[PDB]
DNA sequence: GCTTATAAATAGCT
DNA sequence: AGCTATTTATAAGC
């Protein structure tokens, strides 16, 4: 964008909702590309601040979640903390 | 899934797996 | 990248696996930013071609999926077909 | 795996 | 919702 934004809660309600709508599509778009390019199955679940539910599934949500119940544990599990640290880490060298 | 809703059977299995601590989500 | 790639299965196994690893992080990174910037809760579930499970949750996966089971239907549901159409037109 | 040349995404406005 | 200037995300390649 015209200016680099820090990663912290957007204060302005109008701008927060606009960024939400466009970044949400951007994320689904990238999920779609990832599923086709690398032949994987993807599900995305998003709850906004008002607890409204937005979802995306490369194939069918029912299909992806049913399959998830079949696994005892993931091969890889990440959270914001993990991503933040990986980013903080690369910041040095 | 019509509107994207998952069946009750799937839904209940997810909840059980998670609650009974038998899910990858734990 | 140096060249624009079409969105279709990557034929070369080595390149497919490399693109997978980096785009997967790219997707999680963007999910993280979206959760912080707009104060939302996000869960991501990915199964690769070998059925291996990779996941991300802004808070806690257990928390997000449990909450999901409470909804009868989503406010918005999208699939590859829907995204493809949105891209084709406009 | 680590760089570099390009293609994408998207912030600030209107 | 339509417009650009920058910031990011990457396709190739070592």
């Amino acid at each position: 964008g015209r200016k680099k934004i820090q990663i912290s809660r957007i204060l302005d309600q109008r701008n927060r909702q606009v960024t939400f709508t466009k970044r949400k599509f951007g994320l689904m778009k990238k999920a779609y590309e990832l599923s086709v390019l690398c032949d994987c199955e993807i599900a995305l679940i998003i709850f906004n601040s008002a607890n409204r539910l937005f979802q995306y599934a490369s194939t069918d949500m029912d299909r992806v979640l049913l399959k998830y119940t079949e696994y005892s544990e993931p091969h890889e599990s990440r959270t914001n903390t993990d991503i933040l640290e990986t980013l903080k880490r690369r910041g040095i060298g | 899934s019509p509107k994207g809703s998952i069946s009750e059977e799937t839904k209940q299995k997810l909840k059980s797996a998670i609650l009974s601590a038998q899910s990858a989500a734990n």
